[PDB]
């Protein structure tokens, strides 16, 4: 029941705050 | 929209930031367990020692977030 990556890129909300975060982070 | 500076979220390459922390793979998705602090991604048979499942937990956490 824990996330996995499949469940992070099925949900289009999720995936979007994973970009962002990375992004940052990148910055 | 936002793009990685590493693999430019292109599914031809590997990254261990967006994808397997260990093998920067993009493969079995459904098998890479996601920390829920450092948000890294990680296939259960990449860490070591190897999980034969997804855990039935509420939260997991990744080795190096547990310092262990
Ligand atoms: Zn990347
Ligand atoms: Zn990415
Ligand atoms: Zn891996
Ligand atoms: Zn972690
Ligand atoms: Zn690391």
């Amino acid at each position: 029941r824990v996330r996995t990556l499949l469940s992070v890129l099925k949900d289009p909300i999720a995936k979007m705050r994973r970009l962002v975060r990375i992004e940052q982070r990148q910055k | 929209g936002p793009s990685c500076k590493h693999c430019k979220d292109d599914v031809n390459r590997l990254c261990r930031v967006c994808a397997c922390h260990l093998c920067g793979g993009r493969q079995d998705p459904d098998k890479q367990l996601m920390c829920d602090e450092c948000d890294m991604a990680f296939h259960i048979y990449c860490l070591d020692p190897p999980l034969s499942s997804v855990p039935s937990e509420d939260e997991w956490y990744c080795p190096e977030c547990r310092n262990d």
